[PDB]
RNA sequence: UAGGAUAGGGGCCUACCAUGGUGGUGACGGGUGACGGAGAAUUAGGGUUCGAUUCCGGAGAGGGAGCCUGAGAAACGGCUACCACAUCCAAGGAAGGCAGCAGGCGCGCAAAUUACCCAAUCCUGACACGGGGAGGUAGUGACAAUAAAUAACAAUACCGGGGUCUGGUAAUUGGAAUGAGUACAAUCUAAAUCCCUUAACGAGGAUCCAUUGGAGGGCAAGUCUGGUGCCAGCAGCCGCGGUAAUUCCAGCUCCAAUAGCGUAAUUUAAGUUGUUGCAGUUAAAAAGCUCGUAGUUGGACCUUGGGCCGCGACCCCGUUACUUUGAAGAAAUUAGAGUGCUCAAAGCAAGCCAUCGCUCUGGAUACAUUAGCAUGGGAUAACAUCAUAGGA
């Protein structure tokens, strides 16, 4: 409040591959080091109730 | 469940028993001049305050001078009134603590502090400057006016280094005045 | 009873409107303006 | 009948002491009264008093110096902890600068300072300012 | 309910995490164990709240799935693992070594140790009989099973533990003037020595244990654990070295202190 | 007197039992007669305008009160719900939602008017008030 | 008593046997708009009322009943049947259980989106990875709660008061100030959004316009003006209204609270339920009188003095209440220690000259009836005895 100042947190990986392992997902999208997935829960959540209908190697193409 | 359900809130002030007796009327308009009060829940809620403290300090002269519980909690009673500005250094007892008006806790407001302290015409003008977030105590700008300052961070209020008051830019009436002219 | 005279008298009151004056300060300004009169100047309102 | 002998002994002194009187009789008698009566002297709210002993219940004869406001006992004689004392005179005392309650503690009849002081609950026998 | 319950409101967390109010609905349920559930520090705690190397749940589960955490000289890959009271926890990274003891408010605190000084723990005996082929065994509070023990070892008695061997050293008879450590109620986390014990038919033992500065405390035989014979205990105690202070006697500390 | 043995303390508490129900608001409280009220209970009613009606005032006073007679929906008991608000009986039609409040005096009859313990508060959705102050309109 | 059954005790069930068991210290029955508790509101003390709801315990999944699997279910987002509803049908059949989340009818005085997400907390699986309407995020949301704008200053003019000095007033006259709002951007965030921060913009009748109730008394504020005229209406109560209405309908003015305020069970007020603490001659209230069981209440009496050392001590196989101390009595709530979320309601954080780190950082303590366990005390009191002591 009043401005002038900032806190956060910051992390700093010894080498990219270890930051590639143990940082979450979305910071590694944050910093370019990943791409989001455009997924809609709900669209997963219907498409597997569907398959779950179906038996075999058809639960594919449904 | 939903975990912002455990946390805690409270009431700050009561209204009065007998809402249209004169004398009443009369000492709460009184206080609320003096201070520059919004309204009578500002000090309602500093008599509520100093209720509890009150309280407080009767319980603990209700006990032994030797009880454990007096001597800690008395001792810190004491500490948090001589912290705020509210007691003397002479009055180092429970007793004087017994002994303090809604006066006392309104004289050490950010307000009432920064009219006495020559930064403000009036107790009015001390309370819109603080709203304006022209005030600082220590580093951090204050626009809350019942702010209750302690002894150690009088000194330290200040105009906002922000503030057209306190070496900052000026303000946009200003500015646009002189790019009219 | 009769029930024909519901609304007689407010019926009958001739309309007048309200004067359009200047607001009063609002909040802490209305205390300041009630706190000088009457601590720094009959009732408060006498038919003087 | 005579259900308190104390409760008598205590009205029977206070009628006495609101009417003047500088001697009051005490019957029957009881190590209760005698230990109740010497509180009442400790503190100087009376006198001499005079066991009169009649191969009965005694009789007790008492000096009275006008310093008696009141005397009475509580009945039923309620448990008091050390912690509800303070309630207790509260209750009972006219400030809390004078006046005091008796107690029965298994430490002995004694007033209620004496029964704080070595944090002693028991019994209330009654009062006197 | 019609089974175990496999979740803890973080309401109904044991008082001694110091888990804050709002840091969710749940707090993690310690799985079983060697310690009891309401009695343990689990390692999700001790990795994030308290040694601050994990961040979030997903955190310490990363760093004990790298196999970075032994308990007692074992690797444990279970979050909600019940390390309790004198267990030894070594991260053999950092090289460093932590027993499980308690400080005088009665909350475990993470007490640094000697390399030599993690290679055994203290065990308390909760009782000595015959098992299968008439084969005398010993079991602990911590939930170890030891065949063959000492014949003076009786229950109640601490046992020296090498968790390099997985055999009792030393032990300690649980006797009357042997350094103590209070592990429950209310005055778990002091330390004294023992002056007597009032035994009472059928019901619970009292133990009557007054500390190095003179102050007298009782508590029952379940919550007393031997950690010395006579007045030097055999592992190294925390700051406070189990003399609890009054909060007056705290408060002239942080007084001191504020002053300096 | 009264008792006052240390061993009489079911004396005591059985006295105070039977004797709090001679006080009225005890009584009427936990008699459970008042689950029999038009209102059941609830603070708010709502119900039909049957017909619009004038009851007198009591004898000093001289008026007519104006009002209405309500059959309550969660019910179906008849009462007499006072119209105050000088007109307001002209916004007040037969077979029209109503919602009704007590009178005040918690089932007792109120001022001048007999045997009405319940007013007019709000009718087809829009308060009374709004419709003397002309701050809202009655929907057709 | 002996079996059977069960994971195991047990009339849990069976066979035989006996006649018991509970009850004015209220059994049994009835009512509850009764789930219990932690707790909540109000409380000088004592108390009164509430406790569906996020923590603990229990119970149910339309109503009953019965089961399979399984370590664990008499499971219902498992099955079987009946009752009640009810869906699709090609009439042959087939499928059911939102008191999960959202949403919809209905009922009502009365209560939100058919949103996003596993990033947090944590749980679960073969599992570091999947999943989670648990849970979180946003939306609606004056339930409730916290802080806090709607102006400040100066000069003229007026009124003043104390010519001067100093005060209050004006849609006067002036420049200052600023956030409501808008918005680059960054920050926020799982992604967004809000907040915090911040370019540019953003006040004069600063229309960037505060309301809700009142003005006879209770009870603060008008015996101003117009209208109505026992009508209309107001009025919690007392009352007002019939031509001069301090009360109705209005205008003006004033008053209270104020971003809030009005209206329609419970606490206080109520010492009008009274244990503390009320009454009973005449206001309501001593049975017509006496006996009498239970209950309640019960006279006095028993190791005291004394000194010494030194407030402790010294010397000359009956119970219980009561009291003292200790251990327990979940957390949250309450009280309370610390701590400048800008204040505050909060939270359980944080702080340190700036530190590749440190302060073992903190994350206290108190309260917690009754009943239970243990320690000391024996004054008071209860019960049991208490001249075959026939004692040793
Ligand atoms: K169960
Ligand atoms: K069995
Ligand atoms: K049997
Ligand atoms: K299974
Ligand atoms: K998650
Ligand atoms: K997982
Ligand atoms: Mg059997
Ligand atoms: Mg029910
Ligand atoms: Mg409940
Ligand atoms: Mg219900
Ligand atoms: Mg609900
Ligand atoms: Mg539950
Ligand atoms: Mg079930
Ligand atoms: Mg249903
Ligand atoms: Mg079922
Ligand atoms: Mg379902
Ligand atoms: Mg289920
Ligand atoms: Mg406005
Ligand atoms: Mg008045
Ligand atoms: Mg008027
Ligand atoms: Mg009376
Ligand atoms: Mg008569
Ligand atoms: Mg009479
Ligand atoms: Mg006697």
């Amino acid at each position: 409040f009043g401005g002038g100042k900032s806190s956060g947190f910051g992390l700093i990986y010894d080498n990219l591959e270890s930051a590639k392992k143990f940082e979450p997902k979305y910071r590694l999208i944050r910093n370019g080091l990943a791409t989001k997935v455009e997924k809609s829960r709900k669209q997963i959540k219907e498409r597997k109730n569907r398959t779950k209908k179906i038996r075999g190697v058809k639960k594919t193409k449904a | 469940v939903h975990v912002n359900f455990y946390r805690n809130y409270g009431k700050t002030f009561k209204k009065p028993r007998r809402p249209y007796e004169k004398e009443r009327l009369d000492a709460e308009l009184k206080l609320v001049g003096e201070y520059g009060l919004r309204c009578k829940r500002e000090l309602w809620r500093v008599q509520y305050a100093l209720s509890r403290i009150r309280n407080a300090a009767r319980h603990l002269l209700t006990l032994d001078e030797k009880n454990p519980r007096r001597i800690f909690e008395g001792a810190a009673l004491l500490r948090r009134m001589n912290r705020y500005g509210l007691l003397a250094e002479g009055q180092d007892k429970l007793d004087y603590v017994l002994a303090l008006t809604a006066e006392n806790f309104l004289a050490r407001r950010l307000q009432t502090l920064v009219f006495k302290a020559g930064m403000a015409k009036s107790i009015h003008h001390a309370r819109v400057l603080i709203r304006q977030r022209h005030i600082r105590v220590g580093r951090q700008i204050v626009n809350v006016p019942s702010f209750m300052v302690r002894v150690e961070s009088e000194k330290h209020i200040d105009f906002s280094l922000t503030s057209p008051f306190g070496g900052g830019p000026a303000g946009r009436v200003k500015r646009k005045n002189q790019k009219k002219a | 009873g009769s029930l024909a005279r519901a609304g007689k008298v407010r019926g009958q009151t001739p309309k007048v409107a309200k004067q359009d004056k200047k607001k009063q300060p609002r909040g802490r300004a209305h205390k300041r303006i009630q706190y000088n009169r009457r601590f720094v100047t009959r009732g408060p309102n006498s038919s003087e | 009948v005579r259900v308190s002998v104390l409760n008598d002994a205590l009205k029977s002194m206070y009628n006495a002491e609101k009417r003047g009187k500088r001697q009051v009789m005490i019957r029957p008698s009881s190590k209760v009264i005698i230990k109740f009566l010497i509180v009442m002297q400790k503190h100087g709210y009376i006198g001499e008093f005079e066991y009169v002993d009649d191969h009965r219940s005694g009789k007790i004869v008492v000096e009275l110096n006008g310093r008696l406001n009141k005397c009475g006992v509580i009945s039923p004689r309620f448990d008091v902890g050390v912690k509800e004392i303070e309630g207790w005179t509260a209750r009972l005392l006219p400030s809390r600068q004078f006046g005091y309650i008796v107690l029965t503690t298994s430490a002995g009849i004694m007033d209620h300072e004496e029964a704080r002081r070595k944090n002693v609950g028991g019994k209330v026998l009654g009062f006197f300012y | 309910a019609r089974g175990l319950k496999k979740h803890l409101k973080r309401l109904n967390a044991p008082s001694h995490w110091m888990l804050d109010k709002l840091g969710g609905a749940f707090a993690p349920k310690p799985s079983s164990g060697p310690h009891k559930a309401r009695e343990c520090l689990p390692l999700i705690l001790i990795l994030r709240n308290r040694l601050k190397y994990a961040l979030t749940y997903r955190e310490v589960q990363s760093i004990l799935m790298q196999r970075h955490i032994m308990v007692d000289g074992k690797v444990r890959t279970d979050k909600t693992y019940p390390a309790g009271f004198m267990d030894i926890i070594s991260i053999p990274k950092t090289g460093e070594n932590y027993r499980l003891l308690y400080d005088t408010k009665g909350r475990f605190r993470l007490h640094s140790v000697r390399d030599e000084d993690a290679k055994f723990k203290l065990c308390k005996v909760r009782s000595v009989q015959f098992g299968q082929k008439g084969i005398p065994y010993l079991n602990t509070y911590d939930g170890r099973t030891i065949r063959y023990p000492d014949p003076l070892i009786k229950a109640n008695d601490t046992i020296k533990l090498d968790l390099e061997t997985n055999k009792i050293v030393d032990f300690i008879k649980f006797d009357v003037g042997n350094v103590v450590m209070v592990t429950g109620g209310r005055n778990t986390g002091r330390v004294g020595v023992i002056k007597n014990r009032e035994k009472h038919k059928g019901t619970f033992e009292t133990i009557h244990v007054e500390d190095a500065q003179g102050h007298q405390f009782a508590t029952r035989l379940g919550n007393v654990f031997t950690i010395g014979k006579g007045t030097k205990p055999w592992v190294s105690l925390p700051k406070g070295k189990g003399i609890k202070l009054t909060i007056i006697e705290e408060q002239r500390k942080r007084d001191a202190a504020a002053q300096a | 007197g009264k008792t006052r043995g240390m061993g009489a303390g079911r004396k005591l508490k059985t006295h105070r039992r039977n004797q709090r129900w001679a006080d009225k608001a005890y009584k009427k409280s936990h008699l459970g007669n008042e689950w029999k009220k038009p209102f059941a209970g609830s603070s708010h009613a709502k119900g039909i305008v049957l017909e619009k009606i004038g009851i007198e005032a009591k004898q000093p006073n001289s008026a007519i009160r104006k009002c209405a007679r309500v059959q309550l929906v969660k019910n179906g008991k008849k009462i007499a719900a006072f119209v105050p608000n000088d007109g307001c009986l002209n916004f007040i039609e037969e077979n029209d939602e109503v919602l009704i409040a007590g009178f005040g005096r918690k089932g007792h009859a109120v001022g001048d008017i007999p045997g009405v313990r319940f007013k007019v508060v709000k009718v087809s959705g829009v308060s009374l008030l709004a419709l003397f102050k002309e701050k809202k309109e009655k929907p057709r």
